[PDB]
């Protein structure tokens, strides 16, 4: 049905009509598309609301457009929608202890509400979960008074219902007709590698589209898929593209003919790739793949972009020996750096188009494991939840001709796991926690109690992730904890 | 702390107070209903005191019936 | 089913489905099982002064039931949501009068309206046990927030665990601080941390709880023991070890009071005087609650799954396991008494 009629038929009765399609609570809050879905889902689980998936989708679309957030109101907290669950949040202590000790603090920041709606929210928490005020970081203080007198007013000032951003967004919001066309994309999947190609977006009913992804990874594995997408609030792109045997969700922000976000497996959000794209019509230079060239070396480098025309210049000391291919969105070439080429970044160019840098290096000095800290989780083995992999990359660092630090990039390496502490050695964590594969992907053990372990415990572990560079054997260290599952997994962490 | 783990360590769920997994429950199933009955970790573990009262219906014995525990978010389809 | 024998020692424990089992302490076997009404949660039980009636906080922290162990009959029932439009929950907060004529419960109510919730101030509600299966508040007083465990002393006074431990008059409802915790302005130390959902009815007749405290991040973590003598009202606190691991429950041996036993992942035996660990034992799995029999010859470990571990407190070794019918004991507290 239409958004307004469904709003009344399904919410009225509990929510009071206030005039021209506005209802109590509902019309006094602004959230992201997944935020709206989460509120409605709570209505079903907690309050018995009867609603089909189709009608729920209709209401989310309606509410996400009417009461959404301006792009700048999501700045810095987009990792939540992008399902980057290993993100180490950086909010003030008051918000962290009071509001981010259960779920993320980003779930809070991705909403805009007046003080009374923030006050109703506090009452709902302590009301729905009475044990709240007896838990850690709550039993040590007068939780309710502090939350109502200190927190509510702060939340209202930091995340108000009304703002210039939202007002100016409602007027400057572009239509979905601005998205169809060809889109050159570039991206990177941790522990897998670079990806590049072209995404064809064609219109469909309303704010939905047909999507076609055509590309490949740097290693030759294909990246071709077909799917669809919807556009919320003029910029919030949500898509699903079946690439091979996996359905990948796309959570991008489509602004100024540029799409930025993340594409991940609908079923496994640790398995994804960073994604940046540019619409045809504007000359852009997206990326260099690889973004590094060892001095005195030969390497196949490919440039990704939009409207590429001209001759590629990779900077001082770097020689373009054979342009293997040159289309407007992809330029493949063979390059060679002199053994004398000075270490440092090079401003790459294709004709007059500049934008990306190429690190020319002589030797690797320091290595950093990315991510430095992460969470792997046991799963499957009959359980209702999947295993959450640890996916790593070895980030190389050196020094340029000026003695300043130089980030080379992600260099190939050998991967292993070692006990993080004496306790891990004693419990034999490295034996039960799972298996580190050569490619840098750690596959945790199966869920459930394990009879073979002390106290028949789970295949959990406190591990040290060691990467050793193929280029010179320089080592890097990371920290990974393999833990238990979680069954409550809403759209936003 | 990580965005998709809890920070309320009593002793915890993803990570204990000590920053590891040893002070946690062994196995986790032994502390599962201790976590669930009073909604101690509602964002990760489903609450049986209020929201998901019959969550462990087919798994009264968590040591042997842990596989019967389902996910709670009403996903499409 | 079978009535309990006089002079015989017994132990009650609640199990998941919704059972209350009677364990014959002499033979370490299940004497009888009673199916409980409604739903389980938390299943926390305490024996009435009659050594025959068990009062249980069940049905998702919203009701209190009285079950006669000799027949498994539901003789009392008090719902904690008697105020119109409000849902009342008890965070393990209930106690039985010394004469067994009244039951107290602090209720944290929430007014649930059509489109929002409103948390209301807590209140103590008194129920007469003679009122049967439809018992309602006969007296109610205002209570501070964050109140959990409560135990009625011999002189009718009610010791209430909240931000501070209070001593409350159940007739006037007036209370004073019996033992400062949050407001324990102890220099060189931080405020203590207390997490306890196990109202042990131990042979020593005292309301005891473990706590942790930082002694000035460089602060030194210590474990302490707090206690309220239910006979004389005498209070006591004292740290007994530097924290190297966590314990959920801890009890002093009725055999040797200078020894305190704590449990969670390991069962530890400490010397109170010396503030020294004398011995620790590894467990088959995590256990929450300790329970000592009358003489202190046995140490039962409950909570968690469906089995009781029986330990010899001297050697600190598991003698046997009592497998309970059904499932997880969860946060239940094993209660020992002489019939
Ligand atoms: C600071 C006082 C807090 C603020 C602000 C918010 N929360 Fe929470 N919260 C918790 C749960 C279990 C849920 C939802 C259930 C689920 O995740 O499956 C939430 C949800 C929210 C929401 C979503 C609201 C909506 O959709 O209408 C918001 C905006 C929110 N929370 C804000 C749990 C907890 C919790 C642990 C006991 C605490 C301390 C907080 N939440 C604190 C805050
Ligand atoms: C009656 C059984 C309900 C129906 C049908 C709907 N809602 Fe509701 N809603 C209800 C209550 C008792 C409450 C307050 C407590 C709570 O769960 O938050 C609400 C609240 C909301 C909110 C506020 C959420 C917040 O975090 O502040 C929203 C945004 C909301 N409800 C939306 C909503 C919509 C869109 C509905 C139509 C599908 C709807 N509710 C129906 C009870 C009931
Ligand atoms: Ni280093």
């Amino acid at each position: 049905e239409q958004g307004p009629s469904l709003l009344q038929n399904k919410c009225m009765g509990c929510h009071i009509p206030e005039g021209n399609d506005t209802y109590s609570r509902i019309s006094h809050q602004r959230k992201t598309p997944e935020g709206w879905l989460m509120s409605i889902a709570r209505m079903q689980v907690m309050h018995g609301l009867q609603i089909s998936d189709d009608d729920r989708r209709t209401l989310v679309k309606y509410l996400a457009d009417k009461q959404g957030l301006a792009p700048s109101e999501t700045d810095g907290v987009r990792y939540a929608m992008e399902r980057r669950l290993n993100t180490v949040e950086q909010f003030d202590t008051q918000l962290s202890e009071t509001c981010g000790r259960c779920h993320s603090g980003a779930r809070v920041a991705l909403q805009r509400r007046p003080a009374k709606e923030w006050e109703h929210l506090v009452n709902f928490h302590l009301g729905q979960w009475p044990s709240l005020e007896y838990q850690a970081q709550a039993r040590d203080r007068d939780w309710l008074p502090i939350a109502l007198q200190q927190v509510v007013p702060d939340l209202a000032k930091r995340y108000p219902l009304e703002s210039a951003a939202w007002a100016e967004w409602q007027k400057a919001r572009p239509k979905a007709d601005a998205l169809p066309g060809q889109w050159a994309f570039s991206g990177h999947m941790l522990a897998k590698g670079d990806v590049r190609g072209v995404m064809s977006v064609t219109p469909d009913q309303g704010d939905t589209f047909k999507v076609e992804v055509k590309g490949a990874y740097a290693d030759g594995t294909p990246f071709n898929g077909s799917g669809s997408a919807i556009l919320y609030n003029g910029y919030e792109w949500r898509g699903n593209v079946k690439v091979g045997d996996a359905n990948l969700r796309q959570v991008f922000a489509a602004l100024d003919g540029e799409m930025k976000g993340r594409m991940f497996e609908a079923e496994h959000d640790e398995r994804g790739l960073d994604f940046t794209a540019v619409k045809e019509g504007k000359a852009r230079l997206l990326a260099v793949q690889p973004a590094f060239i060892k001095a005195g070396g030969e390497s196949e480098i490919t440039l990704v972009g939009s409207g590429l025309a001209g001759k590629p210049d990779l900077g001082a000391g770097v020689e373009v020996t054979e342009v293997l291919e040159q289309t407007p969105t992809l330029v493949r070439l063979k390059a060679r750096a002199a053994a004398d080429a000075k270490p440092g970044q090079r401003e790459v160019a294709v004709g007059t188009l500049k934008g990306v840098n190429l690190a020319v290096y002589d030797k690797v000095e320091e290595v950093k494991v990315v991510p430095a800290f992460s969470i792997a989780r046991i799963g499957e083995n009959g359980a209702s939840v999947p295993k959450v992999q640890g996916r790593f990359e070895a980030e190389a660092w050196g020094k340029d001709a000026n003695g300043q630090p130089l980030r080379i990039g992600y260099l190939p390496a050998s991967w292993k796991v070692e006990p993080f502490n004496e306790r891990a050695v004693e419990d034999e964590d490295v034996k039960f926690a799972g298996k580190m594969q050569a490619d840098g992907v750690f596959v945790p053990g199966g869920a459930g109690p394990n009879p073979e372990r002390k106290m028949m415990t789970n295949n959990a572990g406190n591990l040290k992730v060691i990467a050793t560079l193929a280029d010179g054997g320089q080592t890097g260290e990371g920290h990974m904890i393999v833990t238990v599952q979680r069954w409550n997994n809403p759209p936003l962490p | 702390a990580v965005a998709g783990c809890t920070a309320t360590t009593d002793p915890g769920w993803e990570v204990d107070a000590f920053g590891g997994v040893s002070s946690l429950c062994q196995p986790m199933e032994a502390d599962l209903y201790g976590c669930s009955d009073p909604c101690w970790w509602p964002a990760q573990v489903p609450d049986m005191m209020s929201t998901y009262q019959d969550w462990n219906a087919q798994a009264s014995n968590s040591a042997e019936d842990w596989r019967n525990l389902g996910t709670v978010f009403p996903k499409d389809k | 089913g079978p009535a309990l024998k006089a002079g015989h020692e017994y132990m009650i424990v609640t199990n998941y489905p919704n059972n209350l089992h009677v364990v014959d302490v002499a033979s370490d076997t299940v004497y009888k099982s009673c199916v409980m009404p409604d739903k389980f949660g938390p299943g926390t039980a305490m024996m009435a002064p009659d050594n025959r009636t068990a009062y249980v906080l069940n049905n998702h922290y919203g009701d209190i039931y009285g079950i006669d162990l000799d027949t498994c009959k539901n003789t009392f029932h008090a719902n904690l949501s008697s105020v119109p439009g409000e849902v009342g929950r008890s965070m393990y907060s209930f106690a039985i009068s010394p004469d067994g004529k009244e039951v107290y419960a602090t209720v944290n109510p929430t007014q649930r309206l059509n489109d929002h919730y409103v948390v209301k101030p807590p209140r103590l509600e008194v129920f007469s046990t003679a009122d049967g299966l439809e018992a309602k508040p006969v007296r109610t007083f205002p209570m501070p927030r964050q109140v959990y465990l409560m135990r009625a002393a011999d002189d009718g006074s009610l010791y209430v665990a909240g931000p501070d431990i209070y001593k409350m008059d159940v007739k006037t409802g007036k209370y004073t601080v019996a033992l400062p915790l949050r407001n324990w302005n102890r220099k060189g130390y931080s405020a203590p941390d207390v997490l306890y959902f196990w109202p042990h009815q131990s042979p020593r007749h005292e309301f005891s709880m473990l706590y942790t405290i930082a002694r000035f991040a460089t602060a030194d973590l210590l474990y302490g023991y707090l206690s309220v003598d239910l006979k004389t009202g005498k209070t006591h606190t004292q740290e007994f070890a530097d924290l190297t691991e966590l314990y959920f429950t801890g009890l002093r041996s009725p055999k040797d009071p200078n020894q305190i036993y704590g449990v969670l992942n390991r069962l530890a035996k400490y010397d109170l005087k010396q503030r020294k660990l004398i011995k620790a034992a590894n467990l088959d799995h995590t256990y929450y609650c300790v329970a000592f029999d009358k003489k202190g010859d046995k140490l039962y470990l409950g909570g968690t799954f469906n089995d009781l571990a029986v330990f010899n407190p001297d050697t600190l070794e598991k003698v046997k396991n009592i497998k309970l019918p059904g499932g997880d004991m969860s946060t239940t507290t094993p209660q020992v008494f002489i019939r």
